[PDB]
């Protein structure tokens, strides 16, 4: 039934292309990243792809497009999976260089996704989904579409071609129905197919509608495109298509992904073609390494391919199938061959020819919108840089090919030159760059991302290439991009350490931004190679703050060596470096300082002592810090001026009684009350949660009812507005306790709130009565008003 | 693993309120001054007993910039006391829990920087009288203080066990 001979004669070795885009296999060493990814994940879209081929050729009866097929796709794929979307949103962002100004046409013409209402247009991001500026769905005139088209590929465009200012939710409603009169739309066409090729458009005209709908919760893509697309090509002897870019069915239109599934067609045929050579292959510039090889054959698994290979093909005729995609595979040719050229030809000779009198309108053509998405924006330049083809970048190079160009992104040759980190065609570059008079300019050329040549060679490449671009003189080391992230800073986080080494023993001046990542990484090395190999990066306030927040003693000695006060206010809330270095890291720290003279009695902004900010560490080394810094001090009475209550409040409110113990020990005064005329009890009402504390803290002092809710039970009440069913019987029993303790010290039992409310008013209303009510009834405590 | 519950909650709000501060205070039970960004960990897991059943909680921070936001059972919307345009966004935050998210999913109004007492803008009653309007339950919290940081949790956990 379908021919899926391909599939078979495809290069077991290197099959995992059928399912790893063509733009990975350059940066993300072939199928390593998809591996890294979601491990398996292939292995299973491989086994999905190689599982549904076994089911469609046992099954035969002339097997025409069935939705429980279309379902069973996605089950092996992997609220439940396998099952159509309905009223659930989901949305996703699409960039200027996966759309077309005809592909927008087609996309706003589908009346059912103006019927449907679903939210397209510019707009950010939300943590749930899209927030739109505008919606073109809602009241659009059809006559405006053409004009339209153009005017938001220009707002998609100059945002970005790369980057994304327009989202795009799928309808929420009629999903069942759409998607059914969709496949038997194709079953319609397929039907009307009478040329070769018009049975390709119609396939790629329906799998686009079907992308566009968004039916499942996820995984539309892979069920839709790399597997059923894949299918309808095998049914009429057409191969599997290995794309570069298969992320193009939203908003390219019809012909227009004709042209991309052919070349995907043609990139499958050449993987073919190269195996039997036994010529090295090198597609999209990925080189493929014995190591690389030999670790996925015994890696591979996925049987129900396996079986496909062990199957016999000898009935049907290979060379009958040749002739067959040469005619549609005869097309591609004719349209930009210098850039298909870039990417396909090696044989000099080849290239040498091709080249033959070509014109300088013609040897700088950057391709339009519309063509498939590798191409456009490109100079054959960019391409030949891109896919390392030093053959072509030869011959180019002299022709006098205009290199200073750069693409829709911003890139010039030069970026993807340092991008693709190939140091010997950044060479043959480089030579010519310096030849022309505006060199100092060409080489300090930023792209729509701000990064110039040079980022892009420290964020990707080796110290040599660093070392080749530094060479030159062109003194923008110190620039930093459009994310503020400077040319060292991209080389730190990407942990490019020789390159890093390199820019730092350079001496490129150190930015702020550097110096929170290496907190992210709590990298206290790095900062000592810094303050070591700069060695007046010691001024820094910030750079002394990491120092002292998680850095050692000795990291932190050599800032007090260069000499800065030992009491200097270093963040927003005006923290002493003392406060900082008790919030957490080494306590032989906090030790250190207050060995040094470090001012005990300060107050941040909001007047927290020093003791104040031990609450602030974890409650493990929260003991010997509070012990380390009342030796020398025995000041805890301090407290924020701001509120006017001291660490035994912070030790209420964190429940550690450990420490609440171990400061009443201390002998910390009682007498202390907020602002607002909460006493402490106020505060260990519930927080506490554990009466033995309540009775030895009642023996020093009386508590005071203020700020119209009496003492701590009366306000208890007031703070348990849940009173959550399963604890209802353990929080009418905690009071118990509280309250024959209360009873003794004759509570006055006055209003307990300032709506009027009172202690049996609201016990009446929490319904926790079986205890509190009848034993304050008893107690004398007055009924409510 | 065999653990009673394991809720999924999230943290969401006008960035700056405190949904870091507030998830590190509860999870890893400190307080710093700066953002550590958590080297965009991008949640954060913590168990606790509750109704003597040992419950696991799956708190995930809301950033800047495969749609896991939606699987959450909890949803804490925050703001910042000391900031009337953090609380007056609110309303858009309810309202984007109405669109992308179940609503059978329990709610939460958290007022974080209670501590900034000296700087505060955002009335008590104010606030309890629009989360009581549509029957939310509300918490005022400081991370830094670590005040009703566990209680704000606690809550949240006892509210679904009860709808769940
Ligand atoms: N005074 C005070 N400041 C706080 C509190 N919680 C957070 N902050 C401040 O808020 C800033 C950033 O907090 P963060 O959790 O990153 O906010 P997010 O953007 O909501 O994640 C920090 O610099 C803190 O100083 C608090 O309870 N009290
Ligand atoms: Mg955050």
């Amino acid at each position: 039934l379908p021919g899926l001979y391909f599939l078979q004669a495809y290069p077991s070795e290197e099959i995992w292309r059928l399912f790893v885009d063509g733009r990975f296999w350059s940066k993300e060493n072939g199928w390593r990243g998809y591996e890294s990814r979601e491990p398996g994940s292939l292995n299973a879209a491989l086994e999905s792809l190689c599982s549904i081929a076994l089911q469609v050729e046992k099954s035969g009866e002339e097997f025409e497009l069935s939705v429980d097929l279309i379902k069973r796709i996605h089950k092996k794929s992997g609220k439940n999976p396998g099952e159509l979307r309905t009223d659930e949103p989901v949305s996703f962002c699409i960039p200027a260089g996966r759309a077309s100004i005809k592909g927008i046409e087609e996309f706003l013409s589908l009346v059912f996704l103006t019927e449907g209402g679903a939210e397209f247009g510019p707009g950010k991001a939300g943590p749930f989904g899209p927030r739109f500026d505008k919606n073109y769905f809602k009241n659009l005139n059809p006559e405006q579409i053409p004009d339209l088209a153009k005017q938001i590929y220009f707002d998609m465009s100059k945002y970005g071609h790369s980057n994304t200012n327009h989202f795009y939710l799928a309808v929420m409603k009629n999903v069942d129905v759409y998607l059914e009169k969709i496949t038997q739309s194709y079953n319609k066409e397929i039907k009307t197919a009478e040329t070769l090729d018009e049975k390709l458009k119609i396939i790629v005209k329906h799998i686009r509608m079907y992308e566009v709908l968004h039916p499942f919760r996820d995984a539309n893509g892979r069920t839709f495109v790399n597997n059923l697309l894949n299918i309808l090509l095998m049914q009429q002897g057409l191969p599997p298509a290995t794309f570069y870019e298969p992320n193009v069915f939203d908003l390219y239109s019809a012909e227009e992904l004709v042209v991309v599934v052919k070349e995907a067609i043609f990139n499958t045929v050449e993987i073919i073609e190269q195996s039997k050579r036994k010529t090295p292959i090198t597609l999209y510039g990925y080189h493929s390494s014995l190591e690389e090889q030999t670790k996925f054959r015994d890696m591979l698994d996925s049987p129900s391919y396996e079986k496909i290979k062990h199957m016999d093909f000898s009935d049907l005729n290979p060379e009958k199938l040749h002739l067959k995609t040469q005619k549609c595979l005869s097309s591609l040719n004719e349209q930009y061959p210098l850039h298909r050229g870039a990417i396909y030809l090696s044989d000099p000779g080849e290239i040498k020819l091709l080249l033959s009198n070509r014109n300088e309108s013609q040897i700088n053509q950057q391709i339009e919108q519309g063509a498939p998405p590798i191409y456009v924006g490109k100079t054959p330049a960019h391409l030949a840089v891109i896919s390392g083809n030093m053959a072509m970048l030869d011959e180019l190079i002299a022709k006098k090919a205009d290199l200073s160009l750069q693409d829709y992104d911003g890139k010039t040759a030069l970026h993807y030159a340092a991008e693709c980190g190939n140091m010997q065609i950044m060479g043959k570059i480089l030579k010519v760059v310096l030849s022309q008079e505006d060199a100092i300019k060409v080489l300090n050329i930023k792209d729509n991302h701000g990064k110039t040549a040079f980022h892009y060679a420290a964020e990707f490449g080796t110290p040599e290439l660093i070392s080749a671009l530094t060479t030159t003189e062109v003194i923008q080391i110190n620039e930093p991009d459009n994310s503020g992230s400077s040319a060292i800073t991209l080389a730190y986080k990407n942990h490019k350490l020789k390159i890093f080494d390199e820019l730092l023993n350079s001496g490129a001046d150190i930015s702020d931004e550097l110096l929170d990542a290496i907190w992210a990484r709590k990298d206290k090395e790095t900062l000592g190679k810094i303050i070591a190999k700069n060695e007046k990066i010691l001024l820094n306030k910030e750079a002394f703050r990491i120092a002292i927040s998680l850095g050692s003693v000795s990291l932190v000695k050599k800032f007090l060596r260069a000499g800065v006060d030992i009491d200097i206010p270093l963040t927003k809330d005006k923290a002493t470096p003392l406060m900082l270095s008790i919030n957490s890291g080494n306590p032989k720290l906090v030790s250190y300082l207050l060995k040094k003279g470090a001012n005990t009695r300060l107050t941040d902004t909001s007047g927290n002592s020093v003791l104040h900010y031990v609450f602030y560490s974890k409650a493990e080394n929260r003991e010997a810090l509070a012990n380390i810094i009342t030796e020398k001090d025995k000041k805890l009475i301090n407290q924020p001026n701001a509120n006017g209550n001291p660490p035994l409040y912070n030790a209420v409110v964190v429940n550690d009684l450990k420490m609440a113990t171990i400061l009443l020990e201390m002998g910390a005064r009682v007498d202390f009350e907020d602002r607002l005329g909460n006493n402490i009890l106020h505060s260990a009402m519930r927080r506490c949660d554990l009466p033995i504390i309540l009775d030895i803290v009642k023996k020093d002092s009386t508590l005071l009812h203020k700020r119209n809710s009496e003492r701590r039970n009366p306000f208890h009440q007031a703070l348990h507005e849940m009173h959550t069913f399963p604890s209802s019987k353990e929080t009418e029993e905690i009071h118990f306790m509280n309250l024959s303790d209360l009873l003794l010290k004759e509570g006055v039992d006055l209003n307990k709130k300032d709506i009027k409310g009172k202690t049996i008013l609201d016990i009446a209303l929490s319904k926790q009565y079986f205890h509190l009510c009848v034993k304050l009834m008893k107690a004398g405590a007055h009924t409510n008003i | 693993p065999e653990y009673d519950y394991l809720f999924k909650l999230l943290l969401i709000g006008d960035s700056g309120v405190g949904k870091s501060c507030l998830l590190l205070r509860f999870a890893d039970d400190t307080y710093t001054e700066s953002y550590i960004s958590t080297i965009g960990v991008d949640f954060k897991i913590r168990t606790i007993e509750l109704d003597g059943k040992t419950i696991k909680l799956q708190i995930w921070d809301t950033a800047g910039q495969s749609s896991y936001y939606r699987g959450a059972h909890g949803i804490i919307v925050v703001y910042d006391v000391t900031d009337q345009e953090s609380y007056a966004n609110v309303k858009q935050w309810l309202q984007e829990i109405d669109r992308y998210a179940s609503e059978n999913v329990n709610k939460l109004l958290v007022g974080n920087k209670s501590d900034l007492t000296t700087k505060k803008v955002v009335d008590n009653t104010t606030a309890k009288e629009f989360a009581d309007s549509l029957g939310i339950p509300f918490l005022e919290t400081s991370a830094k203080n670590a005040t009703n940081v566990e209680q704000a949790f606690m809550t949240m956990a006892a509210e679904i066990k009860k709808r769940m």
